[PDB]
RNA sequence: UAAUUCUAGAGCUAAUACAUGCUUAAAAUCUCGACCCUUUGGAAGAGAUGUAUUUAUUAGAUAAAAAAUCAAUGUCUUCGGACUCUUUGAUGAUUCAUAAUAACUUUUCGAAUCGCAUGGCCUUGUGCUGGCGAUGGUUCAUUCAAAUUUCUGCCCUAUCAACUUUCGAUGGUAGGAUAGUGGCCUACCAUGGUUUCAACGGGUAACGGGGAAUAAGGGUUCGAUUCCGGAGAGGGAGCCUGAGAAACG
RNA sequence: ACUGCGAAUGGCUCAUUAAAUCAGUUAUCGUUUAUUUGAUAGUUCCUUUACUACAUGGUAUAACUG
């Protein structure tokens, strides 16, 4: 090519958001913004692939002009503006609140939350740098930069963060038993807990995970997200809570539970 | 000899003062390359000028590590390595004998003769055909 | 125009390539600017990304330093004597990296007597005050006052003119001298 | 008429004055305060690593 | 003027076009130094300090204890001066981030823009303050990218056994050029580099892969063609505008 | 009609090309980046308010008339 690229085909979209392969022939593409391509998911697939809301793509257009939606208390109208990891989409007319999170087979799960819990969000700590004049400030996974943190905070933490006045309230470590999420790879969407990380010098460091049921795996570093102590999470997690359930045990899981 | 060439040799910005004495013999510097590898003894206070070191130049070491027997010392400051390997072919279920040469560079504060094994490491481009430096070495 | 491309060289093995695509405009090069000594003529050019480049086609001062002092001041400068790339550049005086020039050595000789009273070769009560502190660092060099019976220096180049426009440097000392001028007087 | 005094014009170059005095006075404000953290950080910092040295000396 | 998205002369008036150009807290620290009359002095006054450009030179600590010493001093003066005194980020790894000192420059940026609302304070002057948001702006991060690069892997052919190096082929040193590394190009030097584990040359009715037909097992034969990667716009070469093209509506 | 942005995406063909393309795999401590998202700018009349506007400086042209 010459330039950047605008087209995104329809075989070429990322398989978990689950455009059926004959409506049309592209994909809606996801715009530059906070999170990454293939990483995310605009708001026309959530206004109309999940929700049911709209029935077009004139129908959002018309939803997001009347200023209704909002992320981080922050209105949006960018069609496909793309929310990631750990957004808060506050609708208004309906006094609804969500918060995108994961699900266990892979997937973006709709998650209703309170009216409480969508004053704030998480946030894992990507670098920490010295700035011009002297201060130093702190980039998140979204890419918030934050300056003047306290000293004690290094990279892979995680921080909380006020959506109001974008501040920082208080802050969790990183090392051996604490709530962990995971959020890419081929474990995607299990929760367990740290048992040790061994490092390699120049290349990529691998965790060893124990969940609730006492069964192990291993990731790379970058695939892990802090949550809180054991136990003790500081978001509201979704059902099922990230325990991976094998083929065999949810047939009759689903067969015995079929009595309506 | 360290001034054999038409030009003046020096590690860059490193100032010496002649307004006051002391009785080392000129600033070095020099520094660890990383991964566990050990500077010689020859390097700190040794009394060559190379650019290209990867103990005292401006180079750095990451990406891959290879190994392998040296064939040529031929050129100046480089040398030639030889690899070699087997490989599979599915229909007739065995293997076969192939190999690979690789030029690399010699810092001056190693001597390698032909016949040993060194281990070599990666740095950014260097000549044409040059992307690996020696980083240590062991007899035959 | 000039291109950067390997694809055009054998390989390691002798085997000559094949004509694979047109040419690129993300490899060119440019021609080389030879910098004379006059009157200030400097051209600006327009690169990669929005950015600019100050080609320096004739100049005539600069801004150069002592190191040993750790003053820097702006002079002017007069013709080269060695290059030791080819000596082509000395016989037409271009101005180039790692050039070996001539100054004009007026202003650090009136820095010298304004910094400690000292004259170079052969009144309020301030003065003599702060003279007599800078009092231990007063000598110099020999080999190095000894041309300040001809206002002539050495001093080496250490910017790019034909990058950024301007031309500086830094005065030869004792230790680096005693090469060059070995290699001065004796390659002629 | 273009480019004429006006009092819709007259406020603007107010609140352009008024932003970046209130602006960047909160800056010093608030640079000091992280310094005063650091400052009573090391404070403790002289004294609990002394400690080790009470201990030392035990 | 036979003519084409051809255009000449004369006369008007605008800008987020083009060209210029003001406003503002206090603090500290440096150099110069009127005087002063003195010991061991202290001083009026003056100027300098944003950011960006280019060069030079310093800080960017850290493995375990105690004296003798040369003086100086913070201090109770014990007028002996004994002492009753230090901070420092990140990486497997840096001349890293970042800070200071002298300067330097056909001197870079630091809102002479626009819609809505219309209020609070008064000595009531069209006095003084004051809401929501559009567009522009320098640098660091970030997202969509781009340019190069490491390891291993291709069909038939010896009726192709030696190939490359003037005219760069393989390496060293210094410059030029580029967004940047590099024989990418130019100077001086060295004589190297590939090969029966098939180099180099010849054929291809050869764009490469995901994949397709047949199938006990092993395999044989296809892939111009819905997805991702490269190349091209009658055949070669050259450049303009732009963040981005050696572009062919 | 001036100014701003886009026209470098998309669509079509398979001629060249046999260590090239291309695949799975690394590297940038070796570089440029419109846009988007988040931070970020009292110092700039000669001046610390002395002549010389900040209740706001100057020309030139388009469409249009002839």
């Amino acid at each position: 090519a010459r330039g950047p690229k605008k087209h995104l085909k329809r075989l070429a979209a990322p398989h978990h958001w689950l455009l059926d392969k004959l409506s049309g022939c592209y994909a809606p593409r996801p715009s530059a913004g906070p999170h990454k391509l293939r990483e995310s998911l605009p708001l026309i697939v959530f206004l109309r692939n999940r929700l049911k809301y709209a029935l077009n793509g004139r129908e959002v257009k018309a939803i997001l002009m009347q200023r209704h939606v909002k992320v981080d208390g922050k209105v949006r109208t960018d069609t496909t503006y793309p929310a990631g990891f750990m957004d808060v989409i506050t609708l208004d007319a309906t006094n609804e609140n969500f918060r995108l999170v994961y699900d266990v087979k892979g997937r973006f799960a709709v998650h209703r939350i309170t009216d409480e819990e969508a004053s704030y969000k998480l946030g894992k700590v990507k670098k920490v740098q010295l700035g011009k004049k002297g201060v130093p400030y702190v980039v998140t996974h979204d890419g918030r930069t934050i300056r003047y943190p306290d000293p004690n905070i290094k990279v892979n933490d995680t921080v909380k963060i006020d959506l109001a006045s974008g501040k920082i309230t208080d802050f969790i470590k990183f090392d051996a038993g604490k709530l962990v999420y995971v959020t890419g790879g081929r474990n995607l969407g299990r929760i367990g807990t740290i048992v040790h990380k061994e490092r390699h010098d120049g290349g990529f460091d691998l965790v060893h995970i124990k969940d609730s049921l006492d069964n192990t795996f291993v990731t790379r570093l970058n695939n892990v997200f802090v949550i809180g102590e054991q136990g003790k999470p500081y978001i509201s997690l979704p059902k099922g809570k990230g325990i991976k359930l094998s083929i065999a045990e949810e047939r009759d899981r689903r067969r015995a539970q079929q009595g309506l | 000899t360290v001034q054999s060439e038409r030009a003046f040799q020096k590690q860059p910005h490193i100032f010496n003062n002649p307004k006051v004495k002391t009785s080392k013999r000129t600033k070095r510097w020099y520094k660890n390359a990383g991964l566990g590898f050990k500077t010689p003894k020859t390097a700190i206070e040794g009394s060559y000028i190379d650019k290209k070191c990867p103990f005292t130049g401006l180079v750095s070491i990451r990406g891959k590590i290879l190994t392998g027997t040296v064939v040529s010392t031929k050129m100046h400051r480089t040398i030639v390595i030889r690899r070699a390997y087997l490989h599979y072919i599915p229909k007739y279920n065995r293997y076969e004998k192939r190999h690979k040469n690789v030029p690399v560079h010699v810092s001056p504060a190693f001597r390698v003769q032909v016949g040993d094994i060194v281990t070599v490491g990666q740095c950014r481009p260097i000549s044409k055909t040059v992307r690996f430096n020696v980083v240590k070495v062991s007899a035959a | 125009g000039i291109s950067r491309d390997s694809r055009h060289k054998r390989s390691a093995t002798g085997a000559k390539r094949a004509q694979f695509r047109k040419k690129r405009k993300f490899e060119l090069g440019r021609q080389p600017a030879n910098t004379k000594i006059g009157a200030k003529r400097i051209h600006s050019v327009r690169t990669r990304g929005g950015n600019k480049k100050y080609r320096a086609l004739r100049i005539e001062t600069g801004n150069f330093s002592w190191a040993s002092e750790g003053i820097s001041k702006k002079t002017r400068i007069a013709g080269v004597v060695y290059h030791p790339s080819n000596n082509e550049l000395v016989r037409t005086n271009t101005l180039t990296k790692a050039a070996i020039v001539q100054i004009d050595a007026t202003p650090f000789r009136q820095w010298f007597e304004a910094h400690y009273g000292q004259t170079l070769g052969k009144k309020s009560k301030n003065a003599e005050r702060k003279w007599a502190a800078r009092a231990a660092s007063a000598k110099i060099e020999s080999s190095v006052e000894s041309q300040f019976s001809a206002g002539r220096l050495y001093a080496c180049i250490s910017s790019r003119p034909g990058q950024s426009g301007r031309c500086d440097g830094y005065i030869l000392e004792g230790e680096e001298l005693a090469f060059y001028l070995r290699r001065l007087t004796a390659k002629k | 008429i273009q480019r004429l005094v006006t009092p819709q014009r007259l406020q603007r170059k107010r609140h352009q004055r008024a932003l970046k005095v209130r602006n960047a006075q909160a800056q010093r404000e608030a640079a000091a305060e992280y310094a005063q953290l650091l400052a009573k950080r090391l404070s403790e910092r002289k004294a609990e690593k002394a400690e080790i040295r009470k201990r030392r000396a035990s």
